[PDB]
RNA sequence: GGACCUGGCGGUGCUUCAUAUCCCUCUAGAGGAGCCUGUUCUGUAAUCGAUAAACCCCGAUCAACCUCACCACCUCUUGCUCAGCCUAUAUACCGCCAUCUUAACCCUGAUGAAGGCUACAAAGUACGUUAGGUCAAGGUGUAGCCCAUGAGGUGGCAAGAAAUGGGCUACAUUUUCUACCCCAGAAAAUUUAGC
C-alpha cells in the first residue's frame, strides 16, 4: 500500500570449468592441424562446427553428451554418446544416412561410433 | 502537418527575407555556449576550497547520475494495480514489489550535500534557465519585469540568470527553500563566496515558505528542477496552483529532459490550462507561451519525451575540462491570450543536415508531430534554407 | 588474379577464421585442439 | 493495577585496538622555444569543412584550377541495369558499454514467558530501468526519395581574435666526434605518471 510499508545436474564436461581443459577435462576434437608447422587449422575447425551442428540436428535430444571428433589420416571418427530412447532401427537408419552424407560432404571416409547410455551421466550439481 | 510540399510558404512579416539573411530568421532562438558570470564562478570555487579532492570526484558524479535517473514517486494507485497482477500470477508479492519498482527517497540536503549539489548542478541549472528566459526575451523584447520569485531556490541560479537578462528592471528577487543550508550557501555566493560582504545583486529576499498575501503577484515565477523533489502528486498539484495564482505575467517551469521530468511538466501544463477555481482573484486565462505551439494534449506524452539541449561552459574544476550539454524539459505559461494566430512549429529534436535535404521533427500548431524531410525543390529555396540554418529548439516560420 | 597482378608488377581472430567472441566460446569448452588457456 | 521475561534498539556517544584505500617517502617529466592543432566567440549568399579519395619527388608540407559538402545560376530524364541514393530509425530490435532501483533430539526453570557455558570442564549433542551512447573492426527489420534525398554544366566558397587542452621536434659534460665495443685521442610552485 503506502510506500514505507513496501520498504541443476551437470555432466563431466559441464561440471568442470574451462581452466581444467588440460588438467581435468580434455579436448573433444583431436587433429594435427593446430600443431606447430601444421596447416589447415581453420578448415578443421569449420568442419568441426558443421559436424557438431549436423549431428545434433540429425540426432535431436538423443546425444547424452558432446561428440568426440577424432581424425587419423583422412579418417573422421565421430565417437558420439546417445540415449536409449529412440528405436534401434531409427538409430541404424540415421547412422547410415549421416555416414554417407558426411562422406560425400567432405570427400573423406567418415565413420560413427554411437555409444548408447540409459540416461544422462550426471557428475555433480551446480 | 504544417509542411505541405508546394502549399506551405515562408511567413514574411516585417519584410524578413528581403531585409535580413536566413541565418537570422526570427525563429532562431539558439543561444551561444553559456558562460557563467565570473563572480558566480569565482565564488563557487572559493567556497569549495575546503575540500575539492578526489573524494568530490565521485560524489559529484554519484549525485548527478542519481538525480538524472530518479523516477517520479510511485502513487499508491499504481501500486495496487501492480500488486493485483502479481497476486493473480502467483508477502511474496511484496518481495517482487521491491523489485520492478523505484525506491523514491527524500534528499535531506545538509551542509555537506549542499556543497556537492552546487558543484554538480550550478553550471547546468544556470544554462537551462538561461535558455528558457531567452525564449521570453527574444520573442517579447518589450517585457521588463520588476519582480521575480523562485520556488526551490537551491543555489540562486535563477536569480543570477534573471539578473543577466532583466537586471536593469528587476528590483526584487523572492527566494524560497526549506533547507537552511542552501539559503546560507546561496547568500554566501551572492557575496563573493564570503560570509561577510556586499551582495552582487540587489533586492534579494531569502525565505523558507511561500508568501501569504493573495493580492501580491510576481511578474515572473520560476521553478527549476524543484517539482521533482516533492513526495507526491498532491503536493505538486498544490504548489503549481499556488504558483499560478501568484503569476503576474509568466510562469516558467523547468525539469530534467527525461521521461519523468517531461511527464511532470505536462501534468502542470494541463493543470494550469484546465482552470478549476470557480472565481479566482485573477480572471485572466492562460496559454502556453513556449515551447508548445498549442494547448492540446502533448503528442509525445505516450511513449517518448520532449526535451531541449543547451550547451554551456562548466565551472573550471578538477573534473570540468570539456564543454557539456544540459538536456532539460521546459514549459512557460503566460497570462492572457495568444498574441496572434500565426504560431509556428517547434523543432524538438536535433536537426540532421544531409546532402540537399534536411530532417526536421516538428511539433505543429494542430497538435501532431510531423517528421518533415525538407528539400529545396519540394518545399522551396527559401524554406529549405531556413531549415538548413535552423537548429534544435527553434521555430520554423511557415504560414498556411 | 593473374591479370590484376601483371599491371601492378609494372608499377580479430582471422588466424582461425572465427568470430572473436566465438573463439573464446569454443576454446573454453576445450573444443579447439590444443588450445589450453594459461 | 503488582511482579517478571524476551527484546528490539534501522539507536546515541566515548574507550581500546586490526586501522588496509589515501597522504607523507622515492624516480622522471611537465613551467621554457618553434610549429601544427581540438574547443569557444564573432564573419559570409556559401562550409571553419572530409583525402582506406588529391598533391608529392630529402624529411615533411599549403591551397590543389582536384575531388565529395556548401552558395548562386542552370541543365538531363523514362533514365542503369523494373533503375539510383554514404537518407532516417538501436526515439526499430537484438550485440556491446554505461545510469539508477532492488531440522531433530535431550536437559533446566515446581513442566511460565524462557534458558542451556566453564577443558584441572558444571547439559548439551546432532532482474527491472533509460526520449542513454555505440551501425568504425557485429548482425535482423522498418520506413523515406524516385522530372528527385538520382545524374550533370557553369562560376563562387579562401576567413580573424583571444582563453584553455592536447600532439610533433632539439634541449650536452654521467655530453659529443673517431678507433673500438668499455685502460685511447680530440671537441666544447602546482601537477601527471610509475614502481
Ligand atoms: C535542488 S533545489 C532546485 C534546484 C535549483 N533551483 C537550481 O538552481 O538548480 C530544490 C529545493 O526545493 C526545496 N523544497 C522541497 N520541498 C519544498 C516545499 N514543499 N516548499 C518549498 N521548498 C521546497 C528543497 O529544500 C530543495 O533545496
Ligand atoms: S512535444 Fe510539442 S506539445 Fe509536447 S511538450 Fe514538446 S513542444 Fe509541447
Ligand atoms: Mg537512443
Ligand atoms: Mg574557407
Amino acid at each position: 500500500r503506502e510506500l514505507p510499508c513496501a520498504w541443476k545436474p551437470v555432466t563431466y564436461e559441464e561440471a568442470h570449468a574451462p581452466h581444467y581443459i588440460a588438467h581435468r577435462k580434455g579436448w573433444l576434437s583431436l587433429h594435427t592441424g593446430n600443431l606447430d608447422g601444421e596447416d589447415h587449422a581453420a578448415e578443421r575447425t569449420v568442419e568441426d562446427v558443421f559436424l557438431r551442428k549436423f549431428m545434433w540436428g540429425t540426432f535431436p535430444g538423443c546425444l547424452a553428451d558432446q561428440l568426440v571428433l577424432k581424425r587419423r589420416g583422412n579418417q573422421l571418427e565421430i565417437c558420439a554418446v546417445v540415449l536409449r530412447q529412440l528405436s534401434p532401427h531409427k538409430y541404424y537408419f540415421l547412422v547410415g544416412y549421416s555416414e554417407t552424407l558426411l562422406s560425400y560432404f567432405y570427400k573423406c571416409p567418415v565413420r560413427l561410433h554411437l555409444q548408447t547410455v540409459p540416461s544422462k551421466v550426471v557428475y555433480k550439481y551446480l | 502537418a504544417a509542411l505541405v510540399p508546394g502549399v506551405t510558404q515562408v511567413d514574411n512579416k516585417s519584410g524578413f527575407l528581403q531585409k535580413r539573411p536566413h541565418r537570422q530568421h526570427p525563429g532562431i532562438l539558439k543561444l551561444p555556449h553559456v558562460r557563467l558570470p565570473q563572480a558566480l564562478a569565482n565564488g563557487a570555487q572559493l567556497l569549495l576550497l575546503g575540500s575539492a579532492g578526489p573524494t568530490m570526484e565521485n560524489q559529484v558524479q554519484t549525485l548527478t547520475s542519481y538525480l538524472w535517473s530518479r523516477h517520479l514517486p510511485v502513487e499508491p494507485e499504481e501500486l495496487q494495480r501492480r500488486a493485483r497482477h502479481l497476486e493473480k500470477k502467483f508477502g511474496a508479492v511484496l518481495h517482487a514489489l521491491r523489485k520492478t519498482t523505484y525506491h523514491w527517497q527524500e534528499l535531506s540536503y545538509t551542509e555537506g550535500l549542499s556543497l556537492v549539489y552546487m558543484a554538480a548542478r550550478l553550471d547546468g541549472g544556470f544554462a537551462a534557465v538561461s535558455r528558457a528566459f531567452h525564449e521570453i526575451r527574444a520573442r517579447n523584447p518589450a517585457f521588463q519585469p520588476q519582480t521575480l520569485m523562485d520556488f526551490g531556490s537551491g543555489t540562486g541560479s535563477v536569480t543570477w540568470a534573471a539578473h543577466s537578462i532583466w537586471g536593469q528592471s528587476l528590483r526584487e528577487y523572492m527566494c524560497v527553500d526549506r533547507s537552511a543550508a542552501m539559503l546560507v550557501l546561496a547568500e554566501k555566493l551572492l557575496k563573493g563566496g564570503s560570509e561577510s560582504g556586499e551582495p552582487y545583486i540587489p533586492g534579494v529576499f531569502f525565505r523558507q515558505f511561500l508568501p501569504v498575501s493573495p493580492k501580491v503577484q510576481f511578474d515572473v515565477v520560476v521553478s527549476a528542477f524543484s517539482l521533482s523533489e516533492l513526495p507526491s502528486k498532491a503536493d505538486r498539484t498544490e504548489v503549481v496552483q499556488t504558483l499560478w495564482r501568484k503569476t503576474g505575467h509568466f510562469l516558467v517551469l523547468v525539469e530534467n529532459g527525461t521521461k519523468a521530468g517531461h511527464s511532470l511538466l505536462m501534468d502542470a501544463r494541463d493543470l494550469v490550462l484546465k482552470g478549476k477555481e470557480k472565481s479566482p482573484l485573477d480572471p485572466r486565462p492562460g496559454f502556453v507561451f513556449a515551447p508548445c505551439p498549442h494547448e492540446l494534449p502533448c503528442p509525445q506524452l505516450t511513449n517518448l519525451a520532449c526535451s531541449f539541449s543547451q550547451a554551456y561552459h562548466p565551472i573550471p574544476f578538477s573534473w570540468n575540462k570539456k564543454p557539456k550539454e544540459e538536456k532539460f524539459s521546459m514549459v512557460i505559461l503566460a497570462r492572457g491570450s495568444p498574441e496572434e494566430a500565426h504560431r509556428w512549429p517547434r523543432i524538438t529534436q536535433p536537426v540532421l543536415k544531409r546532402p540537399r535535404h534536411v530532417h526536421c521533427h516538428l511539433c505543429c500548431p494542430d497538435g501532431h508531430m510531423q517528421h518533415a524531410v525538407l528539400t529545396a525543390r519540394r518545399h522551396g529555396r527559401d524554406l529549405y534554407r531556413c531549415a538548413r540554418v535552423s537548429s534544435w529548439g527553434d521555430l520554423l516560420p511557415v504560414l498556411t | 588474379a593473374d591479370e590484376r597482378l601483371r599491371i601492378n608488377s609494372l608499377r580479430v581472430k582471422r588466424r582461425w577464421r572465427l568470430s572473436r567472441i566465438v573463439f573464446r566460446h569454443l576454446a573454453d569448452h576445450g573444443q579447439l585442439s590444443g588450445i589450453q588457456r594459461a
